């Protein structure tokens, strides 16, 4: 059924994520020494423009280690292209603490007896309130071009729309603000060049009754998250749209 | 969740209809919900087919609809089976389109054809099991391309010019068959598709490598061939070193151009559902691998 | 209830009979509480007895000729050899049908409670044992719904005033008591609940009520009626005129001695309150909306429909809102303004 | 908002060829009803210079200036005149805003910095945005030029408005990383807002002058010569009179045939009569009714309404087919026994338009449609209503009715059905006037309609403000 | 008091105990030995067993019958919480923005919402826009539909079971398949109402094109932007197509009634939503067959309510009238039986 | 569609029939589906093919 | 789902050792019959001196992919990987892998030890490389196609020299030119001219179709499109049509888009999860 692999990370990254059901994302460092570093979804928020100031402050206070600070420095310092430096690996289910910790991720999983996915409130959205019987979930990276800092958006959403093209048809409505700013940057700055606005990655299928809200506590700094109580994973590719 | 779907009929069934059902085994039928148990009214495309709302609307509804294969049908129990990704299945084609080995299959609303019958099969008084067409990639993307070209051209034109334009455009021949688009209508769906196409074409005009605009003309100065004669003939209706060259700029510009092209491309491409590797010598059925 | 049911087609002559000579004609099934009520209430007429029931299911099996007919024609004729033999012999009457020839000669005794209804004997059953501790619903615990309708803010005519209760209740002469604007009902419990126009406000304010467009569409689609009585109601012509000479051209209008036709609203006014709703009122077909009036008119020598809004409540016809009702409503307004004893 | 900016960009792009500068217009409940704004399909404009020549017709004079001679075969020039008039009409970009608003507050709420001299708020229940162009053949613009405006609805109906340059430009010509043009457009804003009226003083519409409009910088020249405006006035007089001279031609024909027949009028519509009715009163009522029709005839009289479909491109081919079908000898037996079934002859029923006048009270009706059929037992005409009901106004003694046939034959009728018959003489006017003043709109494809011609009309688009805005 | 009176109409559902009678050997039940199918996996093996039951009816006419002898509960609150017309038509807005906002303030409603695209409605069989209440001691809400009536409407119409639209439309009276006669009976105002021989007791509801017709006839509601998930008590009295379809011969009408005309309302959510998948039982509804609504204890003043509650058993059925204050009595002695089971 | 001539020809069994309403009333109201009804001797059952 | 393949040629001990040393490599076969001949095994059946690299990519897209792990007697055992299962795969390209990456299949651009030659037929396997490397290689080859048409001026040769060498993690690859004897092979020329004509035709058509769309619901996107189009026209310029002609241009643009679809959409074939000094081999989940 499920397929797993064993991964190694520094202790600083594990401090916030210890509960199993977190996503595992592998970032591509520009430097060749820490060429690949495994960051969790929570680490994306502190550089995400859709999070709240309170949660951003909490995440800033959580991470202290030089590895985590260097991960943030790499995430900010690159040429604004995030998804070109990221590959996702699914969901995690193991606890193995240590100075160099081991965590196991399910690249393809449907666990037979609780396995869940953890998404924070700031990162979570849904197009339709009409909860369909079966819901797919997606990861969207949003690229605004209003300023030189190139503020990115990092979203995880659940939707009953099965066909990707209709999903883009509906996504281009709200993210039309991306398209306008993209064209504005294309005219205003002749020199720097963009690739796209948004990227869609599909991983999962779960029922609407599995969508619960839950709290998380490590370092005592409380976080509110959405919990997909029986989520199964199926990794897709990073697929670009404008 | 469900590997089995049970459909049941409210009507009493005749043995002729039971024979037709047991003949239609291994065919493809669409389902709106992907659910355990459905009534027979919400099976097929007769539910959605209002010809006033043209082909684009029905295509948009059908591409969101889920698909299933037919199975152990008996007296008032259909038992449809939803195929999962990657397994090898036997599927029976129902349209007149010829299937040949190695082609990828796509789902589209049925088109018109020569024998003019349309065969009002399985009429349960009013309900009538209209079944979609499963089409290989070239013809299906031809339908999509011709519809998009139809919408792009037809705007701001009189019906007289459009008459000849649609009389040439609506008719498609593929492997010496003769099909025609049932209902070309300019809905908001096609209008948004054209909005995307226009934005994509503008972007590819903007960010494209400066030399790729003039590569055709440099080659025309270099060469003279039937392909290039036609290429020049297209551009003719509006008719040395580069002072700088930097590989990084070209790499970034072509990456952006590929992003824009892939944005424009899938306005025509249909997500393949089946890939064939078998054919009955009577073209009546094929063995396929499912794509999701 | 027992007499209402007709007798079945077949009879298994020995099945379900009771010792001391009784034949069962029916069986009743109901929830355990209903059955208990029946047991207690009808004590004398019930009896607990032992009855004979078949021990095993009756087996029906196919003949090879039936199998071949099923293969060739997708059909089965049970007891096929009986039909063949009776056709060859020439007797049009069979001894027994194919169904009743199965399930006999295997009776066994079980004990159940029975009652007598006239000349009939009927079994009583309570299936609590089947569904207890189970998560499935008892089909005898069905749901049935009823529809209730009641008015609020209705007006009894003052000229026909009458009371059947004066020794029971008395009310203060305050106008709010005279003109009702509320209604009082009972909850799911025996407690009083109050409904007002204020609660209705969430429905009254929605635009669909104030949109006469569908009403005008259906009113135009029907067209003017062809009945001869309707022809006099139809003939009204409305024509605009410039105001430049209106101050002095008054005698010219009256100079010609020709009549001026009535209009639908003015004809609607002249009906009594209760006479308004009767079939003798020809103007009812135009009364599709309270807030908007309808009429047929002549335009470009063709008959067309017209819709205008009733700006004020006064435009309501006399049969729908009478003068006394308006005066009592003004009295209610005075009561709100503390003006019932006016200056 | 977006239509004005886009139109500025588009006119800037094409000014090299067309040499039209853009003029931004906003219209309100004074020009069109809320229903007409809610159901508007196309907005069109046409420029007429001071010589009375449309932009799209040959400068030195054209063959359309020649008269037309009443024949249905070459029906007012055929399809080529329709194609020319199609070519002369140009289409603009427009938007509809159905919710009540005031332009000052709406533009301040937008990114545009309005800078009008005084903050007088102008309120309107609904706004339709459009921008029209007016052509200067060279860098010189003339104040005697006139611009036409048309609003087109899905039923094919349209209304015409025309106003001249000197009202549009009464004071405007006397007032004389990388930046995106949208940014400076919004930051420069607008400051002057004026009311313009149609020549007949029937429509009020507002014009907006954005300081960052591209037409500013061309240092174009403007002047209005007096003789030039006199020419514009007399050309406008020539344009406006088409229907009235047609009505006068009908009048003179009626009187001429009434003189020719010695006043003896034979019956043409079937109605019972009496020998002992006083007919002198009927004759005098006919005189009064005729005078009243002469007075109250309008642009929507039956003769113009019947002339209008004759100008459509289908008329010429239909006239050819009908004449060829009439131009037949007796059918040979071979074609009767073998081959296709016979061509269907003209129907036993016809569609007509009529003007009805009343003497008892001052009242006429002009755009009246009536169906005509011949009574078999007497061979006379019977007038039926559009629903099939019989028209009783023939019996009514106070009524005289003028009928016009599709082939431009007209019957004048007094009580009893005794009639005066003659043909319409459209000889009096040039083809240009008939073809310009009246012509049916021909649809061009847009959103929400079938590409296949002749298919059933889908739901009318109906951009509306009573619903939540659709996306 | 505004210049019009209102008539409310609501549906209340009861959970009941049924008593059924069947004769000896009514139906012959045919059975086979079960067929077993298997799903095989490394973790566990699961067996599916299936017995095919077939029933053959051996009764010529009717050999089984039911009676609803006993009840003990009301699933709905039997309240007067008025139905939210803004929720069922979320598309519609007032043309001026500020007046629309002021009306949103005046009512207890929220900003308008767009009804979803067809694909959303096909993947998700409904909107379910009204969220659940904070708490529910009283059960499912009874949403009262209000049909506008003239102030002078004859009160005697409300004292007996009748049709709330103002004209009887019971198809058991008309001859079958005569659609012209049925339409004349239900809509024509040039002939008397079949029940009370007035032309109509509500000209704003009884004829085609009325306000209540467009509000509650699903033919007109589909023209508007409306939500199909919300149940409507008026729909059974206003859907002309269903009423005409129910005009049949006696026994086919009976079959339609007990099998296919029945309602289905969800039992999980506190507002009455229509069901789809049959996980909720079909609900019997005599009011559809009779095409009439019943009267409920209703009073304009608390004086008559006190004097009727204070009296003995059976005083609830009587109807009393004052100089303008009135009370209508319940046709069914239900308000005391519901105490009696308690 | 039911073969009525077969029912007329093939040997039937006798029963004490019991319809709640009148037999002709139930036939006119069509309590049942697919009813053959004729008066007199209709010879259709004789032609067998 | 297994396939057996028989050699018409004569095997030998060291020949069999060379054959088996690719224990779990991937071999593409044209169509999946139960029994096939060795000629179908590999890319050798497609290559010639006139075609060029582009076609092998497009033909690899439609050619069935298959994993090999055995050497029987005179026949070879093949296995078709199925979706959702995990398999053991070999590293055959010049790259080194890392856990979690996605893999793409490419024609081999560099090479001898793989050469199982029998009668001048060679077992030429494709390349397994991660998706970024595949994208980079295809983009650089397509770019170097453009620089071939001039190729004379010194800076163009310097640029071509720079494109030829690509650096990836712990390796550098000497990518060859797509042109030989200063001629550009035919599919390379065809795709290059199709892409260039797509851009050129869009540049012309965008103005007319932005105007035609503007008569519909005018919005900010069309305004910015028009502004960019005027900007493009101003920069380029300083250097009533018949319906059938317009439809010809549109259909030509769309079909020229179709011919380029093969190279833009780089498809994934495997995803890796194993880290090894044993780097020769890795375990992968199958996609397709």
């Amino acid at each position: 059924q499920a397929l797993t692999a064993r991964f190694f990370v520094p202790e600083g990254l594990v401090e916030f994520e210890a509960q199993p059901g977190a996503l595992l994302i592998r970032m591509e460092t520009g430097c060749d020494s820490p060429r690949h570093l495994y960051i969790s979804l929570y680490l994306l928020g502190i550089r995400a423009s859709n999070v709240s100031a309170s949660t951003r402050c909490l995440l800033e206070s959580v991470y202290t280690a030089s590895a985590a600070r260097a991960a943030l420095q790499w995430l900010d310092l690159g040429p604004h292209l995030l998804h070109r430096r990221l590959e996702t690996l699914g969901c995690v289910k193991t606890v193995s603490l240590g100075i160099t910790s081991l965590l196991t991720c399910v690249m393809r999983g449907y666990l037979y007896n609780v396995f869940a996915l953890m998404i924070p409130k700031d990162m979570y959205l849904t197009w339709e309130e009409t909860r369909g019987r079966l819901q797919y979930v997606y990861l969207i990276i949003v690229y605004d071009y209003d300023g030189p800092e190139t503020r990115p958006g990092i979203y995880v959403l659940t939707s009953s729309i099965a066909h990707w093209q209709t999903l883009v048809d509906v996504a281009r409505g709200k993210f039309a603000r991306e398209r306008c700013s993209f064209v504005n940057r294309r005219i205003t700055r002749p020199r720097q060049i963009p690739l796209c606005t948004g990227v869609i990655q599909k991983l999962g299928w779960c029922l609407a009754d599995d969508i619960h809200t839950s709290f998380l506590v490590h370092k005592e700094l409380k976080l509110s998250v959405v919990r997909l109580d029986n989520f199964s994973v199926e990794l897709g590719d990073f697929r670009e749209f404008v | 969740m469900e590997a089995n779907i049970f459909c049941t009929f409210d009507h009493k069934l005749s043995i002729a209809d039971v024979g037709k059902l047991t003949k239609l085994v291994a065919a493809v039928v669409p389902i709106p919900q992907r659910l355990h148990l459905i009534k027979h009214y919400q099976l097929g495309l007769h539910q959605f087919v209002d010809h006033t709302r043209g082909y684009v609307r029905l295509r948009g509804l059908l591409r969101n609809m889920t698909l299933t294969l037919m199975r152990r049908v008996e007296g008032n129990q259909i038992l449809l089976h939803v195929p999962t990704h990657g397994l090898l299945y036997t599927v029976l084609n129902t349209g007149p389109v010829t299937w040949e080995k190695g082609d990828a299959l796509c789902v589209l609303p049925p088109l018109f054809h020569g024998p003019l019958a349309r065969e009002n099969l399985l009429t349960l008084g009013q309900w009538e099991l209209v079944l979609p067409w499963i089409v290989p990639m070239p013809l299906a993307l031809e339908i999509n391309q011709r519809l998009l070209i139809m919408g792009l051209f037809s705007l701001d034109r009189s019906y007289e010019e459009v008459k000849a334009a649609v009389q040439q455009l609506q008719t498609i021949t593929f492997r010496d068959a003769t099909f025609t688009i049932p209902d070309p209508v300019i809905d908001q769906h096609l209008l948004i598709d054209m909005k995307t196409a226009c934005l994509s074409m503008s972007m590819v005009a903007n960010l494209a490598s400066e030399l790729t605009m003039t590569y055709v003309r440099k080659l025309a100065l270099e060469d003279s061939s039937m392909l290039l004669v036609k290429c020049q003939e297209l551009l003719m209706r509006l008719d040395a070193r580069p002072q700088h060259v930097s590989p990084d700029d070209e790499i970034a510009r072509l990456s952006a151009l590929f992003v824009m092209l892939r944005q424009l491309d899938d306005l025509i491409r249909e997500q393949v559902v089946f890939t064939v590797c078998d054919v009955s010598p009577d073209n009546k059925s094929a063995t396929c691998i499912f794509k999701g | 209830l027992a007499e209402a049911a007709t007798d079945s087609i077949l009879d298994n002559p020995t099945t379900y009979t009771t010792s001391s000579g009784a034949k069962i004609s029916g069986v009743m099934v109901s929830t355990a509480n209903v059955m208990q009520i029946i047991m207690s209430l009808l004590s004398s007429h019930i009896t607990k007895e032992t009855v004979s029931a078949p021990a095993t299911y009756g087996n029906f099996v196919l003949s090879p000729e039936n199998a071949v007919t099923a293969i060739s024609y997708h059909s089965i004729l049970a007891d096929f050899n009986s039909y063949k033999a009776h056709l060859t012999s020439g007797q049009p009457h069979l001894p027994n049908d194919s169904l009743s020839q199965a399930g006999a000669h295997s009776l066994t005794p079980l004990s159940m409670d029975v009652i007598r209804l006239g000349e009939k004997t009927v079994i009583m059953e309570n299936l609590r044992r089947v569904y207890k501790n189970t998560d499935t619903k008892d089909p005898l615990e069905r749901n049935v719904d009823l529809t209730f309708f009641f008015p609020v803010g209705l007006y009894l005519p003052e000229d026909r005033g009458y009371t059947t209760v004066e020794s029971k209740v008395k009310l203060n002469d305050t106008v709010r008591n005279a003109l009702p604007t509320t209604a009082y009902l009972l909850n799911r419990d025996r407690a009083v609940q109050k409904i007002d126009f204020v609660d209705a406000l969430k429905t009254l304010c929605h635009p669909v009520l104030h949109e006469p467009a569908p009403c005008l569409q259906t009113f135009t689609e029907r067209g003017p009626p062809s009945e001869p009585a309707m022809q006099r109601l139809l003939e009204c012509r409305f024509q605009q005129e410039p105001m430049g000479g209106a101050a002095r051209r008054i005698p010219h209008f009256y100079r010609v001695r020709r009549e001026v036709p009535r209009t639908v609203n003015e004809m609607k006014q002249d009906f009594v309150v209760t006479d308004f709703y009767k079939v003798g009122n020809i103007t009812l077909y135009t009364e599709l909306h309270p807030f908007f009036d309808f009429t047929h008119c002549q335009e470009n020598s063709e008959t067309v429909a017209l819709c205008t809004p009733r700006i004020v409540i006064g435009n309501l016809p006399d049969g729908l809102a009478p003068g006394p009702f308006h005066e009592l409503r003004t009295w209610e307004i005075m009561e709100h303004m503390r003006l019932r004893p006016p200056p | 908002m977006e239509t004005h900016l886009y139109s500025d960009l588009a006119f800037e792009a094409r000014f090299a060829d067309d040499e039209q500068l853009p003029l931004h217009l906003v219209l309100d409940q004074e020009v069109l009803s809320n229903e007409e704004a809610e159901t508007l399909r196309y907005v069109y404009y046409r420029n007429v210079d001071s010589a009375g020549r449309s932009t799209g017709r040959a400068p030195g004079g054209d063959e359309d200036d020649a008269p037309a001679s009443d024949d249905a075969e070459d029906a007012v020039g055929g399809d080529r005149a329709f194609d020319r008039e199609r070519r002369t009409w140009q289409r603009a970009c427009f938007r509809v805003l159905p919710r009540p608003l005031e332009l000052l507050d709406y533009l301040r709420q937008s990114g545009l910095t309005v800078t009008l001299e005084k903050e007088q708020r102008v309120r309107m229940f609904y706004a339709v945005f459009t921008t029209l162009g007016l052509r200067c053949p060279d860098n010189r613009l003339s104040g005697a030029q006139t611009l036409h405006l048309r609003l087109v609805w899905p039923d094919g109906s349209y209304r015409d408005w025309e106003f001249l340059a000197r009202d549009l430009l009464r004071e405007e010509m006397e007032a004389n990383d990388e930046v995106a043009r949208t940014d400076e457009w919004k930051g420069a804003g607008v400051s002057r807002l004026r009311e313009v009226w149609d020549v007949q003083h029937r429509v009020r519409l507002r014009v907006l002058w954005y300081v960052n409009s591209f037409w500013r910088s061309r240092e174009l020249s403007y002047d209005d010569h007096e003789v030039e405006l006199y020419r514009a006035l007399d050309a406008y007089r020539a344009r406006i009179a088409v229907e009235y001279v047609l009505i006068r031609a009908v009048r003179d024909e009626i009187y001429a045939v009434l003189r020719r027949d010695g006043g003896a009028l034979p019956q043409r519509f079937a109605c019972h009569v009496s020998r002992n009715m006083s007919w002198r009163v009927v004759w005098e009522l006919c005189r009064h009714a005729l005078a009243l029709w002469m007075d109250w005839a309008d642009v929507r009289s039956c003769i113009i309404k019947a002339l209008t479909p004759r100008l459509s491109r289908g008329a010429a081919a239909a006239a050819q087919r009908a004449r060829r079908q009439r131009e037949r000898s007796a059918p040979k037996p071979q074609e009767l026994l073998f081959g296709p079934r016979n061509e269907s002859g003209p129907p036993a029923e016809q569609t007509w338009y009529a003007d009805v006048v009343r003497c008892v009270r001052a009242q006429v009706d002009l755009g009246v449609e009536v169906r005509a059929a011949r009574c078999p037992r007497t061979g006379l005409w019977i007038v039926r209503d559009r629903r099939g009901r019989l028209r009783r106004w023939l019996s009514q003694p106070e009524v005289c009715v003028l009928y016009v046939t599709p082939d431009l034959d007209f019957y004048w009728v007094l009580p009893g059905g005794f009639a005066v018959s003659s043909r319409v003489t459209l000889h009096g006017l040039a083809q240009r006037a008939l073809r310009d003043r009246f012509q049916n709109f021909e649809a061009v494809l847009a959103r929400g309609m079938h590409v296949e011609a002749g298919r059933q009309e889908p739901e009318t688009p109906r951009v509306s403000g009573r619903r939540l805005p659709f996306d | 008091h505004p210049g019009f009176a209102l008539t409310a109409v609501r549906t209340d559902t009861f959970e009941v105990d049924m008593l059924l009678y069947s004769g000896k050997s009514c139906t012959s039940v045919i059975i086979n030995n079960p067929i077993v199918t298997k799903e095989e996996r490394d973790i566990s093996t699961t067996y599916h067993v299936t017995q095919n039951i077939n029933t053959v009816d051996m009764g010529l006419g009717y050999t089984s019958n039911t009676c609803v002898a006993y009840v003990n509960r009301v699933r709905t609150d039997m309240g007067v919480r008025v139905q939210d017309l803004f929720r069922v038509f979320p598309m519609n807005v007032y043309r001026h923005d500020e007046v629309d906002r002021w009306i949103r303030h005046a009512a207890g409603v929220e900003r308008p919402q767009l009804l979803d695209t067809e694909t959303i409605s096909m993947l998700t069989f409904g909107s379910m826009s009204e969220r659940n209440a904070a708490a529910t001691v009283h059960g499912q809400k009874a949403a009262c539909e209000l049909i506008l009536t003239p102030v002078t409407m004859d009160v005697n119409y409300f004292k007996i079971p009748n049709n709330p639209r103002g004209r009887a439309s019971c198809m058991l009276a008309v001859d079958p398949y005569d659609t012209e006669a049925a339409t004349k009976a239900i809509y024509d105002h040039r002939e008397a109402d079949a029940q009370t021989f007035a032309a109509t007791h509500n000209p704003w509801a009884s004829q085609a094109g009325c306000l209540s017709d467009v509000l509650y006839n699903t033919r007109h509601r589909e023209r508007l932007g409306y939500n199909s998930k919300f149940y409507s008590p008026c729909a059974q009295y206003f859907n002309t197509e269903e009423i005409i379809a129910a005009n049949k011969t006696l026994f086919k009408t009976i079959d339609e009634y007990l099998l296919r005309a029945k309602d289905c309302i969800r039992g999980d959510t506190d507002t009455q939503y229509v069901c789809v998948e049959g996980t909720e039982q079909l609900i019997e509804n005599p009011c559809r067959l009779t095409q009439e609504a019943l009267p409920i204890l209703s009073t304009t003043t608390l004086a008559l309510m006190e004097t009727k509650l204070k009296g003995g058993a059976g005083a609830f059925a009587t109807s009393e009238t004052h100089f303008g204050n009135y009370v209508v009595g319940e046709i069914i002695p239900l308000q005391q039986s519901m105490l009696f089971n308690s | 569609m039911e073969n009525w001539s077969a029912l007329e020809l093939l040997p039937k069994v006798g029963i004490p029939t019991d319809f709640l309403t009148h037999v002709k009333t139930s036939a006119g109201e069509e309590m049942f589906e697919a009813l053959r009804i004729y008066y007199g001797d209709d010879p259709e059952r004789y032609n067998i093919h």
